[PDB]
RNA sequence: AAUGGGUAAUUAUAGCGAGCUAGAAAGC
RNA sequence: ACGGAAACGCUUUCUAGCUCGCUAUAAUUACCCA
C-alpha cells in the first residue's frame, strides 16, 4: 500500500532562535550576523533543513551503535528515517521536513512587539587589555511561534516499522527540547518547545488514533 | 540632495572639507572630531536602516521626523560635529528622504562618512 | 541524556547594569513625579509638531541656559503648559538619592531588554561572567595568555582554552558545552538608575561621574539553567562554587584591600561579579594583566598608575550595606548558588 | 586598470607582492592578511557577481556604490586590508566600474585574488 | 569647592567557502 | 515526365540522493572636563 501522514507541531520559542544567514550588503553599524527570514514577508523562518540536521545529531548520539564519523554511517533506523546515499535501500527516506513559517505575528501585536526580531549586542572582552569587540547579531523574539509540518511516506517497506519510526521521531522532537536548534546555543540562542503534536494522514488509510498517543502522552 | 552615484564622493569630500588641529604638531592633521562622536552619528541610523529594510515607510516616517531632531541635538552640544552637520549636508539631505530608497540612501551615506573617517585618521 | 543540567539563582547584592550600549540623552526623559519617565520620542515630537512646538523645541534643545533644572525637558513641558503626558515608554521610579535641584540627573544607560519591552539578563553575560572566574582558578589558564608582543602586547591568546572545529582532530570544546540560558524576564519596577562613584586611593575621596545606569536594584532573585553535557564540563559547574570564592579571595586579595573595609561588602552566598560597573579588574585574568591594562592610557583620564579605582554607587540599604553610611554599594556585587537537577 | 586581458595576472602579482610575516617562523612567510577579512569583501562581490547575471546594471548602482564604502571601511581598522587595496587597485577598479560586463570583470578580480591568497599560504 | 556636563576606545574577530554518488541508459 | 515519390531523429527518462550557517565570544573598559 501507499500512505503519508503528517506531524504537525507549533514550534514556541524561548529565548528566541537565531538561525544565521544571508546578507553581505548589511552596514558599518547595524546587524551583522542577519538571521534567514522570508523573501517576501521578511518574517523569521526555521528551514527544514536546519531542523532535519540538528536532530539526525541528536538522534545518531543515541540510535548508533558504532559511532557515525559520517552520515551514511547512521545505523538503519536513521538511514530510512533521514536518507543516506549509500544505501540502496535507504536514499529517499520516509521523512519531509518543511521550513517551519512564522505563525502567530498578529498575537505579537497584540503584545507590544516593534518588530519581529530583535538586535542582540554581544562583545567579545579580551582579558588580558581589557579591550572590547562589539557585535549585533538578530535572532527572532522569544514567543514567536511556528508551524511544523513533517511528513512521512508508509510504503509496504514500512512492514511494521511506523510505530517503531515514530518513537524515534518523538524521541527526537523531545530531544531538541534538551538542546538548542541553531546559533549561539550556549549563550542562549535556542530553547525550543513543541506544542500539539498531533499526527493525520493526509494520504491514503491509516490509522491516527494509537498514533497520537506516543505523541501526546 | 545625495544619489545613488555621487554619495561616497560627496562623503570623501565632506570628510576632507572638515577642520583639523592647527596647533599640536606632534603627529599631525588630527581632525577636531572624534570617532566616538560620529559611530554615535550612525547609531542614530542604523535602526532605521533595519526597518527601512523590514517594514513599511508609514511606519518609519516619525522615526525620520525625529531624527532630524536627534541630528539637531548633537549639532548643539558639541561644535565638532556642528562643522560636520553643515560640511556633510546632513540636515539639508535629511528632508530629502520621502521614501524607502532614499531612507537607505541617507544611512548608507553616514556610513561613507563613517568609512572615510577610519581612513583618515 | 549525559546533560546535566543545573539551576543558578543568582542574588544582587550590589546594583547590576547590563547591556544595550543605547542611552537616552539629558533631553530625552521626564522627572515630573518621583518617577523618572522615558518616553518613546518619536510619538512625543509627533504630538509637538502638532502643537505648533516643533521649532521651539529645536530651541530647546541647542539651549544651554544655567541651572540645570531648566535644561531637562520638565521645563519645556511646564514652560509651554503640556499636560497631556500619554506616550509609549516607561517609569522607574527615583531612588531618593543622587539630589535641591532634584532631577537633573544626565545620561541614563537603557538596560538590556527584549522585544516586548520586559527587561531580562541574557546569558552570554553571565557566560562571560562565568568564564572569567573559570580562567582565573585555573594554573594552566593563567600562565601564557598575554603574548605575540607585536602592536602593544595587544590580545589575549585565546587558545589556552582549546576552542575550534580542528581539522583531524575530536570536538573538545570545553566551553561550548557549558550552556548558560537566558533569563525570565523580570519587571522594569526593579530598576532603578544609580549614578557611578570613583572612590580612589592617594586621594580619600568619593568623586561622582555623570554616568547613569538603568541597574537593576539590589535584593532580586534571578533564575538561570546551565546544562552541561561532558565529564569535564559537569566538574566546572559542579566546582563554580568553590571556584568562584577563589576567584574572589584573590581579587580581594589583589584589589580591594587597600581600598577601606567599609566601602567593600559581604559575601552571604557564592561571589560573582556580572557585567557593567565593576572594574577592569572582574573582566580579566588580573594577575597576567597589570603593566599591559595600564599601559593603554596615555591619556587625559589616565588608569592611575596603580591597580585603578573602585567603583561605588548608591540605592536604597534593605535587609546590605552592613558596613558603611551614605549608601555605597559595589557595583555588580551579586552572589549565586547553584544546584543540580 | 585591468581588461578582460590580465586583470587576473594582475591579481597573482598582487598576491606576491603583499606584505609578511618576516617575524613568526612558526610556519612563515604567511601575510598579516588574515583571510577573514579577505572574504568578508568577497562576500560582497560574489553577491553582486550573481545579481548582474541576472539583473540590468541600472539596478545595481545603489549597491556597487556600497562596495567603495566597505572597501575604504575595512582599510581603515585594519593595516593588512588597507595594503591589500593598496597593492591591488581596489578603490582604482571600483571606480571603472561603469557596464555589466565591467562588474564581472571586478568581480571575478576578487575572485582571483581570494584563489591566489590560498594558493599561497 | 561650586555650578554646568559626560568624554574616549572597540562596531565583530578567527575559520570552513561546498563534499560525495550518478555523468546518460534503453529502443526504433 | 527532376536517382525520383512517400518517411517527425522520434519514444521513455525528476539534476536528483546525503549534508545544522555552525564553532568561541559579559556591550564592555578608563575616569574626567569647563
Amino acid at each position: 500500500t501507499f500512505a503519508k501522514i503528517k506531524f504537525s507541531a507549533q514550534i514556541r520559542l524561548e529565548t528566541g532562535l537565531h538561525i544565521g544567514g544571508s546578507d553581505a550588503f548589511a552596514a558599518i553599524g547595524a546587524i551583522n550576523s542577519p538571521v534567514i527570514k522570508d523573501p517576501i514577508t521578511n518574517l523569521p523562518i526555521i528551514p527544514g533543513s536546519s531542523l532535519k540536521g540538528k536532530m539526525r545529531t541528536l538522534l545518531a548520539k543515541v540510535y548508533n551503535e558504532k559511532v557515525a564519523e559520517k552520515p551514511s554511517d547512521d545505523s538503519d533506523i536513521l538511514s530510512r528515517l533521514f536518507g543516506n546515499s549509500k544505501d540502496k535501500r535507504f536514499k529517499m527516506g520516509r521523512l519531509i521536513f518543511r521550513d517551519a513559517f512564522l505563525s502567530n505575528a498578529d498575537e505579537l501585536d497584540s503584545l507590544g512587539v516593534r518588530s519581529y526580531t530583535e538586535v542582540k549586542f554581544e562583545n567579545t572582552i579580551d582579558r588580558i587589555t581589557a579591550e572590547a569587540n562589539p557585535r549585533q547579531i538578530e535572532r527572532a523574539i522569544r514567543n514567536s511561534t511556528f508551524d511544523f509540518e513533517l511528513i512521512y511516506e508508509i510504503t509496504d517497506e514500512n512492514e511494521n516499522q511506523v510505530e517503531e519510526d515514530f518513537k524515534v521521531i518523538r524521541d527526537g522532537l523531545k530531544l531538541l527540547e534538551l538542546d538548542y536548534l541553531g546559533g549561539s546555543g550556549s549563550r542562549g540562542y535556542g530553547k525550543v518547545a513543541f506544542e500539539n503534536l498531533k499526527a493525520t494522514t493526509v494520504f491514503g488509510n491509516y490509522d491516527v488514533k494509537t498514533l497520537n498517543e506516543l505523541l501526546t502522552a | 540632495i545625495l544619489t545613488d552615484e555621487n554619495y561616497v564622493d560627496i562623503a570623501e569630500k565632506a570628510i576632507l572639507k572638515l577642520e583639523r588641529n592647527t596647533r599640536n604638531r606632534k603627529n599631525p592633521d588630527a581632525f577636531f572630531l572624534t570617532t566616538s562622536k560620529l559611530r554615535n552619528l550612525l547609531s542614530l541610523t542604523s535602526t532605521l536602516f533595519d526597518e527601512s529594510k523590514v517594514k513599511e515607510y508609514d511606519a518609519l516616517l516619525d522615526r525620520i521626523a525625529y531624527l532630524r531632531v536627534q541630528f539637531v541635538y548633537q549639532a548643539g552640544r558639541e561644535i565638532a560635529v556642528k562643522d560636520l552637520i553643515e560640511k556633510a549636508q546632513i540636515l539639508e539631505a535629511l528632508k530629502e528622504i520621502k521614501d524607502r530608497e532614499t531612507l537607505q540612501r541617507f544611512c548608507r551615506y553616514m556610513e561613507a562618512l563613517v568609512a572615510y573617517f577610519k581612513f583618515y585618521g | 541524556n549525559d546533560y546535566r543540567t543545573f539551576k543558578l539563582s543568582l542574588l544582587t547584592l550590589a546594583p547590576i547594569h547590563i547591556g544595550n550600549g543605547e542611552k537616552y540623552t539629558s533631553r530625552e526623559f521626564i522627572y515630573e513625579n518621583k518617577k523618572f519617565y522615558f518616553p518613546d520620542m518619536g510619538k512625543f515630537y509627533n504630538k509637538m509638531v502638532e502643537k505648533r512646538l516643533a521649532e521651539k523645541f529645536e530651541a530647546f534643545l541647542i539651549q544651554t541656559r544655567p541651572n540645570a533644572r531648566n535644561n531637562r525637558l520638565i521645563s519645556f513641558l511646564n514652560d509651554n503648559r503640556i499636560a497631556e503626558r500619554s506616550f509609549g515608554g516607561y517609569s522607574i521610579s527615583e531612588t531618593g538619592l543622587e539630589s535641591n535641584s532634584a532631577g537633573a540627573i544626565n545620561e541614563v544607560n537603557k538596560f538590556i531588554r527584549d522585544a516586548f519591552g520586559n527587561p531580562y539578563i541574557p546569558g552570554s553575560s553571565l557566560k562571560g561572567a562565568i568564564r572569567t572566574i573559570l580562567m582565573n582558578t585555573t594554573p594552566k589558564w593563567n600562565n601564557e595568555n598575554a603574548v605575540n608582543d607585536f602592536g602593544r602586547f595587544p590580545k589575549e591568546n585565546k587558545n589556552l582554552i582549546p576552542w575550534g572545529p580542528k581539522k583531524g582532530k575530536e570536538y573538545d570544546d570545553l566551553f561550548n558545552a557549558i550552556r548558560v540560558s537566558d533569563s525570565k524576564p523580570f519587571d522594569n519596577k526593579s530598576l532603578i538608575l544609580v549614578q557611578k562613584w570613583d572612590y580612589s586611593a592617594k586621594t580619600n575621596k568619593a568623586k561622582p561621574l555623570p554616568l547613569y545606569r538603568e541597574s537593576i536594584s539590589p535584593l532580586t532573585k534571578i533564575e538561570f539553567e546551565i546544562t552541561t553535557t561532558t565529564d569535564e564540563a559537569g566538574r566546572l559547574i559542579e566546582e563554580l562554587g568553590k571556584r568562584a570564592q577563589a576567584f574572589y579571595k584573590d581579587y580581594k586579595a589583589f584589589f580591594l584591600s587597600e581600598f577601606p573595609d567599609d566601602k567593600i561588602q559581604a559575601n552571604l552566598q557564592y561571589p560573582i561579579y556580572l557585567g557593567a560597573g565593576s572594574g577592569a579588574w572582574t573582566k580579566t585574568l588580573f594577575k597576567q594583566a597589570d603593566g599591559i591594562l595600564q599601559r593603554r592610557y596615555s591619556r587625559m583620564k589616565t588608569k592611575m598608575v596603580k591597580k585603578g579605582v573602585l567603583k561605588l554607587t548608591k540605592a536604597p540599604l534593605k535587609t546590605s550595606l552592613v558596613k558603611n553610611h551614605e549608601s555605597f554599594y559595589e557595583m555588580g556585587k551579586a552572589n549565586f548558588m547553584i544546584k543540580e537537577i
